[PDB]
């Protein structure tokens, strides 16, 4: 058998400015999906007037987004980083505040290295929902370096 | 200016235009759109020399010589000194 569970999952989310040191995300939401990601598209294909294909690269970034519990201390410090204009930072020939999230999944000890990113859209206020129960927050990151899977 | 591209040097470039753009969808960083135009030269590639020596000569033309007051004392004791 194949264990394909998602319990014991943690993220540690390091900012160049924000928080040097980083937080830890291991609250995650009930309601939404804790990690999810969209397919990366690094390549492309073209249709040549004798129909024949041609292959190349593309550009591909790594939209991913993590879930959280509304009220917790994950929430709070995605929020703080949220809430951190990209003006008010000294800039390297790097990305402004560039912040990479390690991701540990399971004991099976796959740690993803995303890298060279930044944070893009997320919730300013909770949403209460019709159950009365407050909305899992959800906030997406962007990344450009998407290597260092290992096991 | 020499741009290299992608693996494509061009020489002799100039700038003939350049459009920043400033809207709220890039309020820390601002799109600019630069143009660039070859200067047009009869020979691509020009013939020097090592030495300081060997020029071909240059010719200035008629001048017009401007006229200056020093007599000629000025000049015996400027080559004097």
């Amino acid at each position: 058998m194949i264990n394909v569970s998602g319990f014991g999952t943690g993220i540690v989310i390091v900012s160049a400015s924000s928080f040097p040191m980083g937080f830890s995300l291991s609250k995650f939401a009930d309601d939404e999906s804790p990690i999810s990601s969209k397919e990366l598209e690094p390549f492309g294909y073209e249709m040549l007037y004798d129909g024949g294909l041609f292959a190349f690269d593309k550009a591909a970034p790594l939209e991913v987004s993590v879930s959280v519990i509304a009220g917790s201390e994950d929430d709070i410090n995605l929020r703080i980083l949220l809430n951190s204009k990209k003006g008010s930072f000294r800039f390297l020939p790097g990305i402004i505040p560039d912040m990479t999230t390690l991701v540990a999944t399971l004991p099976d000890g796959g740690r993803t290295v995303l890298s060279n990113g930044t944070i893009i859209k997320g919730p300013a206020i909770d949403t209460i929902q019709n159950t009365g129960r407050r909305k899992g927050n959800t906030y997406t990151f962007v990344f450009g370096s998407y290597l260092g899977a290992q096991t | 200016y020499k741009v290299i591209t992608r693996g494509m040097v061009f020489e002799r470039m100039m700038c003939t235009s350049e459009a920043l753009n400033q809207t709220p969808d890039m309020i820390s960083a601002t799109p600019a759109r630069l143009t660039f135009s070859q200067v047009l030269v009869q020979n691509p590639k020009p013939i020097m020399f090592r030495n300081a020596g060997d020029s071909s000569m240059i010719d200035r033309g008629l001048a017009l010589a401007e006229d200056v007051v020093g007599s000629a004392g000025d000049l015996f004791d400027y080559a004097v000194n």
